């Protein structure tokens, strides 16, 4: 099957660093448009970064321009998301997805993560 | 699964399997009374029954292509013998079917046919099996099992009224020829040439869909193709129907159109989904460019597997680019792959691969200006008209060639403007590789046959992609001695009046070939002069009262005038 992992998430103090991880398992897992989507508490899913099979095209959503960067490995099958300049804001369960189109959909995304949780606070 | 008939036997279900069997029987033993076909199919028949009983009972393990192999060995040809000797353990049988001998089929009276189809119908739906597959070896085994059920269909409905008859024997000649030409191309080409084809027709019928569907589904579709040239053909009919079945239960990965063709029964839903319409191409794609041309990882992501990175860029094109034709892209991506291995070994290999949009222009344009002067002219002209046109074209390029060839290609080229121009801009390039696939497929085959040009033959086997345009290459013949003036071909008479249209053109086309052989000089103006006062001695001719002095006076007056505009 298409696996997703997520880690790289947890406490963090605002203003501090925290870099995402997806490691991605199945046929023709490199090939995939690929997405982060966060889910801030007690709200809906929503897109922070998207990126095309071979790192060529990125989407971000305004609340995180400037701050975060989305990169993938392919070779190893990884799919990155460094995150900068955190803000108590930016506290929600991370999620990865994989599709075949850069959108922000989550209804068009075919596979996705368990989701790991990143928390910003001091 | 240790007997193959009863992996089969099981899977295809007895009905299947015998119009399976017999179709290969017929493929390979074309002439070859149905009453012999019919008992070798009944001794295969009963001896799965044997291995579904016990797979232990003896020669159940032995492999397909021997137990059919040895029945057909079974059976003296007077009439490729020697393969026979032993089944071989093909390629013999194969390569020694002609795709060319045997009387067309005349149908019997309609009363009699429904007689027939109510006495005994499974005689009459088999021996159809039989002869089309006779005349036809290079048939899909699936379509075919599905077009009977289209010929029972017809029976069952008419039995006023069976134009629709007609109509099966024309798409089955070209589900006939495709079959070929696919089959062929594999041969010739590879596996691999033929899984790039797949990918850029099923990214066109599917943009949705992800990369990873696609290639999973060239795989299978590859492997079927591979199987139905190989000509085992249980298995296609096996492994298609599990395509199908695929495909039906992860639609919603794939395609928004599969719904009402994943509805009906298992023999017409796998036709459908061949014919069944591109989906919407999706929003929110990027540019072609920033993966393929603006990354500055080209080179380091070709590497990694040079083939997924050729397939994943072939499959954007395609959704972005339905209209474009499927031999276009195929081009387009050997273009790609080109430039890849000049850049990849070269310093600032970004700076050479930057420009590399700039080639695909001339390509993509190439047959676009192409469609439209021939779309602007068949519109002007016609049917009829625009098969003069092209007659004249045609026999100015290669005169070497026999007249009523000339006059059959010129004909099914104008048909094919009239089932092209009708659609609207987008369609146009994808139907008009489809149809001229055909004929330049059967063209180049009967130049063999028969070879009278060099440059003819050198396009009828360059690359597949390669051909059409290599036709469209082919300049006015400058070398060519005009043929000598004859009375009798340029001399006409009462019964044209008479004769139905389709009769007369033919007559009237004949003799424009026949005057540019002999005045292969003349401007398309002053062989307008001609076909003009030709026009006008037909319908004098055809009002007059004696017709037969007017046609022998006036064509005198019309010779002698015509031939004095040589100059």
């Amino acid at each position: 099957e298409v696996q997703l992992v997520e880690s790289g998430g947890g406490l963090v103090q605002p203003g501090g660093s925290l870099r995402l991880s997806c490691t991605a398992s199945g046929y023709m897992s490199s090939t995939y448009y690929m997405a982060w989507f966060r889910q801030p508490p007690g709200k809906g899913l929503e897109g922070v970064a998207l990126i095309s099979p071979y790192g060529g095209a990125t989407n971000y959503a305004d609340s995180v321009k400037g701050r975060f960067t989305i990169s993938r490995d392919n070779a190893k099958n990884t799919l990155y998301l460094q995150m900068n300049s955190l803000k108590p804001e930016d506290t929600a369960r991370y999620y990865c997805a994989a599709g075949s189109t850069l959108t922000m959909v989550v209804a068009n995304y075919r596979y996705w993560g368990q989701g790991t949780l990143v928390t910003v606070s001091s | 699964h240790k007997s193959e008939v009863a992996h089969r036997f099981k899977d295809l279900g007895e009905e299947n399997f015998k119009a399976l069997v017999l179709i290969a029987f017929a493929q390979y033993l074309q002439q070859c009374p149905f009453e012999d076909h019919v008992k070798l199919v009944n001794e295969v028949t009963e001896f799965a029954k044997t291995c579904v009983a016990d797979e232990s009972a003896e020669n159940c393990d032995k492999s397909l292509h021997t137990l059919f192999g040895d029945k057909l060995c079974t059976v003296t040809l007077r009439e490729m013998a020697d393969c026979c000797a032993k089944q071989e353990p093909n390629e013999c049988f194969l390569q020694h079917k002609d795709d060319n001998n045997l009387p067309r089929l005349v149908r019997p009276e309609v009363d009699v046919m429904c007689t027939a189809f109510h006495d005994n119908e499974e005689t009459f739906l088999k021996k159809y099996l039989y002869e089309i597959a006779r005349r036809h070896p290079y048939f899909y085994a699936p379509e075919l099992l599905f077009f009977a059920k289209r010929y029972k269909a017809a029976f069952t409905e008419c039995c006023a009224c069976l134009p629709k008859l007609d109509e099966l024997r024309d798409e089955g000649k070209a589900s006939s020829a495709k079959q070929r030409l696919k089959c062929a191309s594999l041969q010739k080409f590879g596996e691999r040439a033929f899984k790039a084809w797949a990918v850029a027709r099923l990214s066109q019928r599917f943009p949705k869909a992800e990369f990873a569907e696609v290639s999973k589904l060239v795989t299978d579709l590859t492997k079927v193709h591979t199987e139905c040239c190989h000509g085992d053909l249980l298995e296609c009919a096996d492994d298609r129907a599990d395509l199908a079945k695929y495909i039906c239960e992860n639609q919603d990965s794939i395609s928004s159109k599969l719904k009402e063709c994943c509805e009906k029964p298992l023999l017409e839903k796998s036709h459908c989904i061949a014919e069944v319409e591109n989906d919407e191409m999706p929003a929110d794609l990027p540019s072609l460019a920033a993966d393929f041309v603006e990354s500055k990882d080209v080179c380091k992501n070709y590497a990694e597997a040079k083939d997924v990175f050729l397939g994943m860029f072939l499959y954007e094109y395609a959704r972005r680019h339905p209209d474009y034709s499927v031999v276009l892209l195929l081009r387009l991506a050997k273009t790609y792959e080109t430039t890849l291995e000049k850049c990849c070994a070269a310093a600032d290999p970004h700076e050479c691969y930057a420009k590399v949009f700039d080639e695909f222009k001339p390509l993509v344009e190439e047959p676009q200006n192409l469609i439209k002067q021939n779309c602007e002219l068949f519109e002007q002209l016609g049917e009829y008209k625009f098969q003069n046109a092209l007659l004249v074209r045609y026999t100015k390029k290669v005169p070497q060639v026999s007249t009523p060839t000339l006059v059959e290609v010129s004909r099914n080229l104008g048909k094919v403007g009239s089932k092209c121009c009708k659609h609207p801009e987008a369609k146009r390039m994808p139907c008009a590789e489809d149809y001229l696939s055909v004929v330049l497929n059967q063209l180049c085959v009967l130049h063999e046959k028969t070879p009278v040009s060099d440059r003819v033959t050198k396009c009828c086997t360059e690359s597949l992609v390669n051909r059409r345009p290599c036709f469209s290459a082919l300049e006015v013949d400058e070398t060519y001695v005009p043929k000598e003036f004859n009375a009798e071909t340029f001399t006409f008479h009462a019964d044209i009046c008479t004769l139905s249209e389709k009769e007369r053109q033919i007559k009237k086309q004949t003799a424009l070939v026949e005057l540019v052989k002999h005045k292969p000089k003349a401007t398309k103006e002053q062989l307008k002069a001609v076909m003009d006062d030709f026009a006008a001695f037909v319908e004098k001719c055809c009002k007059a009262d004696d017709k037969e002095t007017c046609f022998a006076e006036e064509g005198k007056k019309l010779v002698a005038a015509s031939q004095a505009a040589l100059g």
